[PDB]
């Protein structure tokens, strides 16, 4: 129903929990790095510019 | 299951004997619906909405 | 539109179908989003039937992309029209041209 | 012949104006580019690849 | 520690004008200037049209026949019309017309608050000679751009087919632009103009727009668990028949809960309410593990 | 990319502009002197630094 | 149509004359707006008296030596730029630097006046040498609405009015219940000490309100 409430449950369980994140044509064991997920208004993915 | 059988018992509720394999929008599209065609096999009744 | 052309635009645009293009010239008799109803000259005419050219539009259905496919009328009624011209747009085509 | 077409319509020969940022309202440094470029949007929609 | 305040509004057309500010210190009329721009093109009072019910049409996608114009072409023509309301927030008109030609936006029906500012805009044409379209435009107030995907959430029965949705264009403003040229008073070493040149729709005075975006910009420095959930639910849910359910909102039941406190006794002597009606609501209530005479004592907590 | 050209464009020195020459007690007044219009931001100047 | 107001904020300082203070609820480019405006006006305009000339004991020129001194006396002048004054009602005040000594002259080696404040003590001025190293001197304040460094005194000392040393503003997205994306605005300042950076704001942005008040 998505309840208004469980979008701050979701703020608590994305805290300090990491996600990986990954792309195609991984080489080197840097092509999968993780990070901590800041909920997004959109459906795209933001990733840092310098990596 | 038994569980089941006591909360059928408790609540009073018949168990169909059909399942719902209803035709459904899929999960995150939406819009407006601007046509529908029915195809029936020939020789069987034609529905009310056909 | 394409605000910098090429001049190609137009060829693309009329010479693939979407474009609803006049089979004889003449005037429009009716204009509808529906259907566009052309009244031929009686030169390009041919002497039994007498006639107009009816043309109907295609109008909002499934493309094999799932994007919409649809014909807008780019003429006004009781207009002059010449053979080969561009009577209706499809989708992405602006006044014969082709807008991307 | 782009250049004289600039002329024409009251426009600078290096395509290039002031431009001010919305935010703090201050000029930009140096003169940036501006003009209409022909844009497309192909369908590789993220509602679709997401 | 000179206070600005305004001289010559200069309106040069019903679209647009420049406003000015004479008394303006060092460096301020940016200050002023800019951040009046962001307010003024941001934040501002419009009516845009939301919601419009058309004759035939069951959705935006069809084609009415005698109108060249597509449907969803004409929501389009619609959100581009420009009107003021006074004492409303939300007004309802009703456009009407036939016969061969182009229907303006002075062919709908005035009422006390509508001002159509442009009589010339399109809506659509007409191209037989007995064709005719009704609408109703429902047109409402609002700040900003409310698009008409997220015009759903609270829902609540849209039901009416017929009623299109159209995304919220509210906003008077254009463009907006501040030129800051030196200005000199009679006597004083130097201050500066602040030349605003605006452009509107017409449907906002320039005094107004210029008052509201610095009225707004200084109204912001103003700073600087038991029971059952299903008791709570609306007697719409229990899915009873339209007279049940209009016998218990008259009889000042429109909650479940207010139901399964009354008794069959005191239901039978409403003025509404046969043997057939209560057989219908102890079915349902007994369908969901619920009845009438039901105690739940503490009606209502908060 | 743009980072690096905005370091670039930041730490970089043309032959004349504002505030050429002049002296400044430290980074938080040169920027102060920068974000002010006073003093272009590259320019020759010797300021106090720790 | 009625409007939003934040509604939540902690300032959290460090130090004393350092602050950072945030707000959560923002309309959307409004974070912006205020945010620039705020700070525009705090560094380009603001009230306070620092330093705007002395009168120099040992030559008549800030090009020279003094003796006792390695400091150019252009280096004791931005060192006296550097000075936290607060004056009461007295308008300009002057202090004098009478001290001697094998040490360095630190701000509590100034004279005490009745309408002076210096709130640090721990201040350089210059150096002592060797010996007696004979220094004292007279140093005139000033008050300004903005910042008017030395050449701007046409008909030398750089007066820094403005408290502010720095100002900064962070635009962030915020987060509240369904509303989707509003405006998180975090001022940063830093001042010279004598206005507190709290007060700083407020009077700051008062300059601003006041501007408005013909309009609304």
């Amino acid at each position: 129903r998505e309840e208004a409430v469980v979008w701050d449950i979701l703020d608590e369980v994305i805290r300090e929990h990491p996600v990986l994140l990954n792309r195609a044509p991984t080489l080197h064991r840097l092509g999968i790095q993780a990070f901590e997920p800041v909920l997004i208004e959109g459906k795209a993915i933001q990733l840092h510019p310098l990596v | 299951t038994p569980e089941e059988k006591l909360l059928r018992a408790i609540f009073g509720e018949k168990a169909s004997d059909v399942k719902d394999s209803s035709l459904r929008v899929p999960n995150g599209v939406s819009g407006t619906v601007i046509d529908v065609q029915v195809f029936t096999r020939d020789g069987v009744e034609k529905d009310k909405r056909a | 539109k394409p605000l910098v052309g090429t001049g190609m635009e137009r060829a693309v645009a009329v010479d693939s179908g979407v474009t609803a293009v006049a089979k004889r010239g003449g005037v429009v008799q009716y204009v509808d989003a529906s259907r566009i109803v052309i009244k031929v000259n009686e030169d390009e005419m041919y002497p039994g039937e007498a006639g107009i050219d009816i043309y109907n539009l295609t109008k909002y259905t499934r493309s094999n992309q799932n994007t919409c496919i649809n014909q807008m009328p780019c003429v006004s009624l009781g207009e002059p029209v010449e053979r080969g011209d561009v009577l209706a747009d499809g989708p992405s085509t602006d006044l014969g041209e082709l807008a991307l | 012949e782009i250049k004289e077409l600039l002329k024409l319509g009251d426009l600078p020969t290096s395509g290039q104006i002031r431009l001010y940022d919305g935010r703090t309202g201050e000029q930009f440094e140096r003169p940036v580019t501006v003009g209409y470029m022909y844009m497309l949007k192909l369908n590789h929609l993220v509602d679709d690849k997401m | 520690f000179l206070k600005p305040r305004l001289v010559d509004i200069e309106q040069v057309s019903s679209t647009h004008a420049k406003v000015t500010l004479e008394p303006l210190e060092r460096g301020f009329g940016h200050t002023l200037g800019n951040a009046l721009r962001r307010i003024l093109l941001s934040s501002m009072p419009g009516c845009a049209v939301t919601e419009v019910e058309i004759d035939g049409v069951l959705h935006e996608y069809s084609t009415k026949e005698g109108v060249q114009e597509d449907i969803l072409e004409i929501l389009l023509n619609l959100k581009g019309l420009a009107v003021r309301v006074q004492g409303k927030d939300e007004v309802i008109l009703t456009l009407n017309k036939s016969g061969i030609g182009p229907v303006t936006a002075a062919d709908i029906t005035h009422d006390g608050d509508v001002e159509i500012v442009k009589p010339q805009h399109v809506i659509c044409h007409l191209t037989d000679e007995n064709a005719s379209i009704s609408m109703r435009i429902k047109v409402q107030r609002g700040r900003g751009y409310v698009p008409a995907s997220t015009r759903i959430h609270s829902e609540e029965d849209e039901r009416p087919i017929g009623r299109l949705l159209v995304d919220a264009c509210y906003s008077p403003v254009e463009r907006i632009a501040y030129n800051v040229e030196a200005a000199r008073v009679e006597q004083r070493t130097d201050l500066d103009k602040l030349v605003i040149e605006m452009e509107t729709n017409g449907t906002i005075d320039p005094e107004e727009a210029i008052r509201r975006a610095a009225t707004i910009l200084a109204e912001q420095l103003e700073a600087f668990p038991e029971f059952d959930p299903i008791l709570l639910r609306p007697v719409d849910d229990l899915e009873l028949t339209v007279r049940s359910a209009n016998c218990l909102k008259a009889e000042a039941i429109h909650y479940i809960g207010d139901l399964v406190q009354r008794t069959e006794v005191e239901l039978l002597k409403t003025p509404n309410l046969g043997k057939k009606s209560l057989t219908e609501i102890k079915d349902v209530l007994a369908s969901r593990g619920l009845s009438l005479g039901m105690r739940l004592e503490n009606w209502p907590p908060a | 990319q743009d980072v690096v050209l905005g370091l670039y464009y930041m730490t970089r020195d043309c032959v004349n502009a504002k505030g050429e020459g002049m002296v400044l007690t430290g980074p938080k007044e040169a920027e102060r002197l920068y974000r002010s219009g006073l003093a272009s931001l590259h320019a020759r100047v010797k300021v106090r630094i720790t």
